[PDB]
């Protein structure tokens, strides 16, 4: 579904906790439900 | 991100006005303006 890719070339990578900063909430964000990354699970 | 939602109208209307303030920039008591002045009168005195 959603992947992670550099700023400088494009390569879908699994999303991790390295890739991925931990941010406050905002409206215009993606509330995803069906697949879920593995930093946003519990 | 809860200040600039909670803000935004405030935030429009005060860079509107900031933006529509700058029409009137353009006197002799601004500096960036006495210098483009200056700049113009360096070019005519210099073929004067
Ligand atoms: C995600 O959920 C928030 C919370 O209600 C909502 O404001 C926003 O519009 C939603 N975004 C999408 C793309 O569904």
């Amino acid at each position: 579904e959603w992947y992670y890719t550099g700023s400088s070339y494009y390569n879908p990578e699994p999303i991790s906790m390295a890739n991925t900063r931990y941010v406050s909430q905002d409206t215009k964000f993606e509330n995803l439900t069906t697949n879920i990354p593995p930093p946003l699970l519990n | 991100q809860q200040v600039l939602s909670e803000n935004q109208k405030q935030i429009d209307k005060k860079f509107n006005q900031a933006l529509n303030a700058m029409q009137t920039g353009f006197t002799t008591t601004n500096l960036a303006f006495s210098k483009v002045q200056d700049a113009v009168n360096a070019n005519a005195q210099a073929l004067a």
